[PDB]
């Protein structure tokens, strides 16, 4: 003559917040903030370089260390810890800047300048810095000229490159600072040094700074490197008299691409759309408690352990 | 809480029901019987099913890189990024925490009110059939047996056809 | 839904009714006939205005141009700014995403929550003059004229009128 | 003798979300995102100034363009794309910051410098780059000087301009930078050329390069801009032999006003508190999936099409 | 509201009653009392104690200034900061208004619901010897003294002891 | 023979705004957005400096009114207004990015350059305007480095720093800029002034600037100040032949510590988490509406007045 209405239970739940309680008991919950990372690089899908121990700017210069990565197209490029991008010691004025278009970047192609020289002129310096095959070498985009004649001046020389192409070109040069003035003598001469550098949507002059310094490779000189973007139709013209490190090419960034810096190791048989210094991040959750510094399409970063979503009732034991 | 059922007027669930969510237990002269109620159980999954789909849908926005891993970002602009990165973190990490304790007290009180449409169902069913316990019980003043209870958990009770036993008992 | 009214123990809407959010149907002696209730369409609908009011009201907060529409910017400052901009929309989109979610989950539960008000209201002012049939009407145990079924719109229904007559009918 | 109760319903209502359920039919719903523009741009009460040909920089050196420019009040200012800054070719240091003060702001005053010359200096220099009525001019707000008599080395020369205002002034020059060393000779004589520049608050030093380059409207010379903030009771000093574009005026910033850069036409009759490079946004809805870069008060930018609000109940059809 | 007892079906509170939430007012041959009812009062009061708690547990972001309060700042650097600031500032407001709204209206409808809770808590004690007035008092059937409403009160009353004669009265 | 249930009311209810009210009186309320702020600086349980009368980068460089503030620990540093940087006029480059590395910090540690030079150069150059017990002197960790003889010729120096602790140094030095020919051949000699400095990884030359100026603090000349990190096991190299402000102490910055800009008075007895301009912010509340810019752990900044939480019931009185 009873029947009686109820609802299930469970011997041991777990724990939830509320709005109103800090410790409900519920049958079931589940995680809401991911945890585990894979520790590899889930390279599936996608068209990736590995550089290697080739740094991005060392691609547009050509060191040694980025030969085999000088063009090429990509959908994904990664960058290594302690990669070269300067053989002989200097730096690119501007450097992260550039570094980040490289990494924003699906590829790149090379396009040479045709610039000739006169035999006053000796276009072929090298240097113990960068060494192809074991001999003395130099960037293979660039050409280090000095003066032919041993301490005799350095001729005023005009050299335009011209952009035919219908995009706009990545253009670099390098600006040679000896380290003693008798250096500088042997090399380029008496006269003082100017560098202009001029297209119809940017100019700037270069004085090379002459003077001692550490030895860094063998080497107390430097090569520091500028860079500027060429637009279609536009010459730009290089007004030089010492101490220019000349570009033999040009490049020209491909598409887009997505920038990951990262140490672990490609694996071609898991996909990712979420990276990080430690590797892939494939979760379904919309958080995640692993790194604040992730790329490509990511739950958030949040600063909780653990977030637990009630999957059942209240829990009502016997 | 919100219903007033679970952890309500009804003292607590019961662990010996494995086979779904909701249900009835009977007793008449033919002994004791267990059985889980399929629509109640269905409408609380479908709508925790709902919520967990909310949760795992993806938005597309790539992001790049604004802070190198493995060179010096200038110190100015990279305080500038941290002031953000953080501001950002800690909005996030309130979001989730509010998300989370909003559904869960949601998911309870949505729990609660499937075991209160139920009970309100069944009381329906048996109209002046039987009486309340206050305890999730409905004592039923005439004979039912286990053809009767089927019929009040398949929703097919006629309540015309016990009505003249019922009210008898119900009187003296 | 959460209170087992709308899309519970109702079956469906009227769409005769062009007039009102709730209401009656009647049918007794003299036919049938149709009325919208005034006051739990006013409750409903006033809620529904509070919401579109919230939903409108804005935030003096000027904003600068940091991007420059003709002219380049510069490319590190530019993926801060891309960065910063598309962390706050994602946010954006999430808030819009979950307060609509939210609100209309309210809504829903809100508009159930009122037919149950009114059901309720008319259960307790018939008292013992009537029955539940459980799909959400009431069968009168009296002569009930359209003047009658107007008072118990008009919530000026008095059982004691009618009891004599009714409880008669119930023990039969 | 029976009374039911019910509610109202529609033929077919429409899909909202909720948390539980993504296809939800409701009887009545609403847009929460603004998917509309007026595609122009709304001045209504607004003091506004459209720049049209004039680019905010060229109403602080006064190229032809800006002519109508060169002073002014407003609340609303509104740039244009292609506008012109430089009719000789050149750029200035610290350029956008420079433009987005300009746009920050509601009006332009001008002082003059005072500044006067020795009979052996030619102040009016022209150009055919900077055309007015037909015929050879410069930058209104400053003066091109060279050598009186052609080839000789322009004299030593100092200009001191007093601020002797409560505000802070905005003084602009330029250097010049020849295209050849005969040219650079013909203008400021065969000396080395040297620009100081002093205040109590800033000093630099430029010098003139020149430097062959390609041709912009006509010209191989280049004339960069400078720019620094003058404070009330401070003076200014400028110390130069050749290459100084010297200013006549200097400006004052006045009050505040809001930015615009679009090329939406301009509507004195509807108003609006929210502008794109579209046009204006008039809307009470809080989200608005036009565009990212939006000024004034505007809609939150959303990532998504369409967002219903429900406005009434369930529909559960007969 | 919600449940539509607070504002709903009981007219007004009762100014007078210091000592509780909820309660109970009485009326018999020996007096008119008044007694707040503890369990539904706490249960009331607890959830709101949980929601204050929740208010006031702090992250622990340490943030640095990126503005100088004495020197100026680079204009564009300035502008991003200005921007983000002001972004960050549109969130948080939107937040707390949304978190505020949103508690507020969750708090009231606990209340009303813990309001019913006891009406029906009272009901089913009650089972047939009493009748729901509408105005969320119950007309009981049998001589009820001070004692009787006492048991009524503390959940202690046992309705196999009136019932015979309570449903006689009901039957008149 | 009736029992009655019921709810209790106040006289006087508060206002709440709901999801779908505005205006909802209930029984109760509490705030939640903190309006109270304390004048003081709270600073219970932190071992802190206040700078007073000392610009931060003076601690560096060694300004007189830093004096107590050459070395140190703790763990919260406190800059006041008009804080002193340079007795003799000028500016350091990268002035703010330096600035806020020392309010990051826990503390400052010097270290000598060890720097000698040859009788030709007078070491101990000393200016009115960084006075110290009536007499004038000169920047504490810094050297005038001046001829000698008047109008003799500044030596071809060399100058090496080496870094041999496992922590980087943060150097400075400066370059005068005189305020005439006349000055500068009598403090530097005839000749053309450079200043290279050299490290592993920075490189820069400068020149002084020479041009007439306002006198600040008496002086028209200037010093201004650059700096650059040494790496541990790195060396430093300057080659000058005048204009150099030498170093003669390093710096080292130890651990964290928290940087508030604030004139408000400091109080040993109270403790906050929070300090903004016009103090400390002690609440448990999670919003507050005095400042947006605060340092530490801070509750949000709300552009909200009043936001009232509901403590309580619908009042519904009598
Ligand atoms: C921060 O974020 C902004 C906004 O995303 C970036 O600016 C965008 O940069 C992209 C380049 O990645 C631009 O896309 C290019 O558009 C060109 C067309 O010009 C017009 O496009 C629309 C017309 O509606 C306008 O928005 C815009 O004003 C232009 O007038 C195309 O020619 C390009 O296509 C090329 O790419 C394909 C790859 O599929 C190649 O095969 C071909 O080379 C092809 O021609 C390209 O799609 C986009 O216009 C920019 N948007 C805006 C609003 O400016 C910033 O660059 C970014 N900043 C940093 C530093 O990363
Ligand atoms: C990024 O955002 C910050 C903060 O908003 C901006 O800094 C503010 O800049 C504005 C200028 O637009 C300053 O406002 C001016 O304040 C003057 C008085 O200053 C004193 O009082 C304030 C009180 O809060 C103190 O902050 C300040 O330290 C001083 O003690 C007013 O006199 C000014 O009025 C001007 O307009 C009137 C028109 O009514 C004219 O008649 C006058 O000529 C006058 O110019 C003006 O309102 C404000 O002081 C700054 N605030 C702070 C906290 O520093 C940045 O500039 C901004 N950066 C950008 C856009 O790059
Ligand atoms: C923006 O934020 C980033 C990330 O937080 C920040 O980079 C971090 O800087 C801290 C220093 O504040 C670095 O922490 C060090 O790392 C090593 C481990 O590799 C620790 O063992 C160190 O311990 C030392 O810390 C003490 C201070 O309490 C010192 O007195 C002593 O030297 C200790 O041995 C130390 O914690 C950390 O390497 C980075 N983190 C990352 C992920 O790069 C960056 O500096 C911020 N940017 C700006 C401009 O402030
Ligand atoms: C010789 C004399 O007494 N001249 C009187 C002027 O006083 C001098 O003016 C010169 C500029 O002409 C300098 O400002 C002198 O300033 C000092 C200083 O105190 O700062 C003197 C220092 O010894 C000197 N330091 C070094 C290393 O040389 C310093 C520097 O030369 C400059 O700061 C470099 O820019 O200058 C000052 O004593 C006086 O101005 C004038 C007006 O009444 O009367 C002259 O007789
Ligand atoms: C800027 O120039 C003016 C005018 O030369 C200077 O004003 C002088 O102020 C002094 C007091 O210091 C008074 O003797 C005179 O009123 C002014 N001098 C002369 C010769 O007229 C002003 O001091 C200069 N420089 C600043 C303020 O830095
Ligand atoms: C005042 C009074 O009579 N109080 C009693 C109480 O002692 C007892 O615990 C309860 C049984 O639950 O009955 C009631
Ligand atoms: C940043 C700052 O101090 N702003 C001022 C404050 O001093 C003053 O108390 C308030 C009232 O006039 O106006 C504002
Ligand atoms: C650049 O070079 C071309 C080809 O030599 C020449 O016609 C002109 O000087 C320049 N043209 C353009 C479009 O810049
Ligand atoms: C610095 O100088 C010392 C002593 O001359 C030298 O041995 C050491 O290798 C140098 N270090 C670097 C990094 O150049
Ligand atoms: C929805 O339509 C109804 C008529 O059914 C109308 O009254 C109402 O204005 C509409 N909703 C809104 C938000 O405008
Ligand atoms: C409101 O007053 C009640 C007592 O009536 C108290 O419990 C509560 O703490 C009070 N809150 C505030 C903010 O005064």
């Amino acid at each position: 003559d009873k029947i009686c209405l109820g609802h299930h239970a469970v011997a041991n739940g777990t724990i939830v917040k509320t709005l109103t309680n800090e410790q409900e008991e519920v049958t079931n919950a589940t995680e809401t903030v991911e945890s585990t990372s894979l520790d590899r690089l889930c390279m599936k899908g996608r068209s990736h370089k590995d550089l290697g121990n080739c740094h991005p700017i060392g691609m547009l210069i050509g060191t040694p260390a980025c030969d085999l990565h000088l063009t090429g197209t990509w959908d994904t490029l990664i960058e290594r810890e302690n990669a070269i991008a300067y053989c002989y010691p200097g730096a690119t004025v501007n450097e992260e800047a550039l570094r980040q278009k490289i990494m924003e970047s699906g590829g790149i192609s090379k396009i040479s300048t045709g610039f000739t020289y006169g035999s006053s002129i000796n276009s072929a310096g090298t240097t113990k810095a960068c060494m192809r095959n074991g001999g003395n070498s130099f960037y293979a985009e660039l050409k280090w000229l000095v003066s032919k004649s041993k301490g005799q001046n350095f001729p005023q020389t005009t050299n335009t490159y011209r952009n035919t192409d219908t995009a706009e070109h990545l253009i670099m040069w390098g600006i040679h600072h000896p380290s003693s003035t008798q250096e500088k003598n042997d090399l380029y001469g008496t006269q003082s040094l100017s560098i202009s550098v001029g297209s119809s949507t940017y100019q700037s002059n270069f004085v090379p700074v002459v003077g001692a310094r550490p030895q860094v490779n063998g080497q107390s000189g430097r090569i520091d490197f500028h860079w500027t973007l060429v637009q279609p139709g536009d010459n730009i013209t290089f007004s030089h008299n010492g101490g220019l490190i000349a570009p033999s090419r040009v490049s020209k960034l491909i598409g887009r691409g997505l920038g990951i810096q990262s140490d672990a190791p490609i694996d071609n048989n898991c996909e990712s759309k979420c990276f990080w210094r430690g590797g892939s991040i494939n979760t379904r959750l919309p958080f995640q408690n692993l790194s604040p510094r992730t790329v490509g399409q990511c739950p958030k970063y949040v600063n909780k352990k653990s977030l637990m979503l009630a999957t059942g009732m209240r829990n009502v034991p016997e | 809480g919100l219903f007033g059922a679970i952890a309500g007027f009804i003292e607590n669930g019961w662990e010996g029901m494995v086979d779904g969510w909701y249900g009835f237990r009977h007793q008449n002269a033919q002994g004791t019987g267990q059985a889980a109620d399929y629509k109640s159980t269905q409408a609380a999954i479908d709508q925790i099913t709902g919520k967990l789909n909310r949760l795992i849908e993806k938005t597309n926005t790539e992001f790049e890189s604004i802070e190198s891993e493995f060179s010096e970002i200038e110190h100015q602009i990279g305080n500038v990024i941290n002031w953000t990165k953080d501001s950002i973190t800690d909005i996030w990490t309130y979001q989730a925490e509010l998300l989370v304790a909003m559904e869960n007290q949601h998911t309870i009180d949505m729990a609660d009110s499937e075991m209160l449409n139920l009970y309100e169902r069944v009381r329906k069913q048996l109209r002046q059939n039987a009486e309340e316990d206050g305890k999730g019980c409905f004592e039923i003043y005439h004979a039912c047996d286990d053809s009767c209870m089927e019929s009040i958990r398949n929703n097919t009770y006629d309540h015309s056809q016990y009505r003249e036993e019922a009210l008898l008992n119900r009187l003296n």
